[PDB]
């Protein structure tokens, strides 16, 4: 529902018209397949000694 | 927490059981209608600042 | 004024942050992803002048 102003027609335009707003992921860099089924994982790395 | 206090009141194995904290209170919510603000041509940042 | 020169230097000497073609999220069927580079930093006296 954020509002912008279009100078071409001088009209109020909602953001949804000029973009798709979605709850997505912050970054797209990794993917995980546990046994062929996509999943998520985290790797623990031991502290020294 | 209230239910646990109710149970503890009638337990007899505890001399006294109280809750540490502040009580809930009344709060007033001001609902800035954003489209009405836009009708006046007033930036929401200005309202937030004031 | 002395602020104008600073502002002009900041505007002209600006480090661009180009992305990458076929960067996730990416459309189905693509086979090529290529880095994109662009340099907005001036490196020679004639460029600064």
């Amino acid at each position: 529902n954020i509002s912008l102003k279009s100078k071409t027609n001088g009209s109020v335009i909602k953001l949804s018209d000029v973009a798709n707003v979605e709850i997505g992921s912050q970054a797209y860099n990794f993917a995980i397949l546990e046994n062929g089924k996509p999943a998520t994982a985290a790797a623990i790395q031991l502290s020294p000694g | 927490q209230d239910e646990l206090m109710a149970m503890a009141a009638k337990n007899k194995k505890f001399y006294m059981v109280w809750n540490e904290g502040l009580p809930q209170g009344d709060n007033i919510s001001l609902k800035i209608d954003r489209e009405k603000l836009s009708a006046l041509g007033v930036k929401f940042s200005d309202v937030s600042d004031i | 004024s002395i602020s104008d020169v600073n502002n002009a230097i900041r505007e002209n000497n600006v480090e661009i942050a180009p992305g990458r073609l076929g960067d996730l999220p990416a459309e189905k069927g693509q086979l090529i992803t290529i880095p994109l580079s662009a340099q907005g930093q001036l490196s020679s006296l004639e460029q600064f002048k």
